[PDB]
């Protein structure tokens, strides 16, 4: 997979986690546990003639 | 020769649904299915177990063939088995054919661990160059000119005395076979050969159900029955195929 | 942590039975509207005699 | 195969089998031996949320 | 459970048990795959004499056992080449399944 | 357990059988569809040789 692009020195992408449900109690809170789907980025380095 | 049911109206007044067809549903089926066991078990003794008694003067024998090897137990492999079936099968033909029975009209009957066992002798593995099987559902397709029917109901088929299964049915397949004399048994049996006729019923009366109200318990009660003959005839094409021992 | 205010639609309570415990208790079974009947067993040697 | 339900708790289902097939010797009493086939449920819970 | 298998008729619910030793001595990879072809047959027969519907029928499995019939089919084993298309990874019905 | 008596139109009786133990029974047997042939067998050789 190949994307052109333009103008400065680099590129980067993010990525996702992909997240795992869970049950719940009767009549309980759901604000006491839950967790992001921590997404995180990374790059490439365009070099030079 | 029947079975029967009996609805007590309390019983049925509370709960869900129906029933009452359902049951004259597993009416028909234990019958029909009884028949057949029986018929099997005729074919298997009568025509093979009687002692020096054979078909008229002219030595049509019947006469089922022995096993290579010996111990039922002996292989458990799966394969190796099924190749001694195939052999087992062609030795059928040749013992057939002394008889003259003709037109490759035949039938054959086997057990379904055993079918699997000729299943497995075949396969894409081992074996050799596809000839009679597919994968996905197998029929097999023929073999020479029997075909099996995969009855996995063999042995029983008595249904005599008592709704159990024990104690002095009527049409019996043997216990064990060594005993004084005897050949065909439970322990050490695997397929049953035939043309047709070969084997016969004659039936009488047909086959009906009736149901009938009854007093003093309150309930009422189906029973569907009926009557019919079977018995040998022509030894002279009919046989199996047992382990050695 | 938890929400108060309760309430539990289907449970016991009542005055005297505690137990401290099975908030299901009482609540009615609607079954599957289906029953499964015994497995049909269908017969050979019909034909071929 | 999945089926919806609707209301109560939990499902429940009805299953019964086969029979064993019978001699008459006449004359003989047709009701002095029944096995009766009897019945089980097969009980499923929905969980909960 | 060992016991409680439900009613009393002929339903078994059976499992399939194997040769050699488990893992340990167990696996070049082409020799579980025969050898799991066949309990593959023998768990048909075991399902088949309790009768059932013909077809109609899922086999599940792991993507390892997979991939190990796989690698069982193809060469250096099997003969007249059937149940698999070599170019591609999707196994066709084998007995009466689908996996 | 039993009824003792009945039409049974078998076990013949008569004044002069002693004991003739109870047998099925006195009606006739009928003969039925068509008889069996011994299979014919095939011409085999003289239609080469």
């Amino acid at each position: 997979m190949v994307r052109s692009i333009s103008s400065g020195k680099s590129a980067q992408f993010p990525v996702l986690g992909r997240t795992q449900a869970a049950y719940l109690a009767p009549g309980e809170n759901l604000d006491d546990k839950r967790k992001d789907i921590k997404h995180t980025e990374k790059v490439i380095t365009i070099d030079g003639l | 020769l029947t079975a029967d049911v009996l609805i007590y109206d309390i019983e049925d007044a509370m709960n869900h649904y129906d029933v009452r067809s359902e049951y004259t549903s597993q009416l028909g089926e234990s019958l029909a299915m009884a028949a057949d066991g029986a018929v099997l078990a005729e074919i298997a003794g009568l025509c093979n177990v009687e002692s020096k008694y054979n078909e008229n003067i002219e030595g049509l024998g019947t006469a089922t063939v022995i096993e290579t090897t010996q111990n039922k137990a002996a292989l458990t492999d799966q394969v190796a088995l099924g190749k001694e079936i195939i052999a087992a099968l062609t030795k059928a033909r040749a013992a057939l054919t002394k008889n003259y029975v003709p037109a490759a009209d035949r039938v054959f009957y086997c057990d379904p661990d055993s079918y699997s066992a000729i299943l497995a002798a075949l396969m894409p593995n081992a074996a050799n160059y596809a000839a009679l099987i597919d994968p996905e559902k197998g029929s097999i397709r023929n073999v020479m000119g029997f075909e099996v029917v995969e009855v996995p109901h063999l042995t029983a088929g008595g249904a005599g005395t008592a709704r159990e299964g024990t104690t002095g049915q009527k049409h019996v397949f043997p216990a064990n076979k060594g005993e004084g004399n005897v050949k065909v048994a439970k322990d050490n049996v695997i397929g049953l050969f035939m043309h047709r006729s070969a084997v016969g019923t004659v039936k009488l009366r047909d086959l009906a159900l009736e149901r009938a109200r009854r007093a003093n318990f309150q309930a009422d009660q189906i029973i569907a029955k009926y009557a019919m003959g079977h018995g040998g005839l022509r030894p002279e094409a009919a046989g199996a195929v047992v382990f050695k021992v | 942590a938890s929400m108060t205010g309760g309430q539990q639609m289907g449970t016991n309570q009542g005055k005297g039975v505690v137990a401290a415990g099975d908030k299901l208790a009482l609540f009615l079974k609607v079954f599957g509207g289906e029953v499964l009947t015994a497995f049909a067993r269908t017969s050979v040697t019909t034909s071929r005699h």
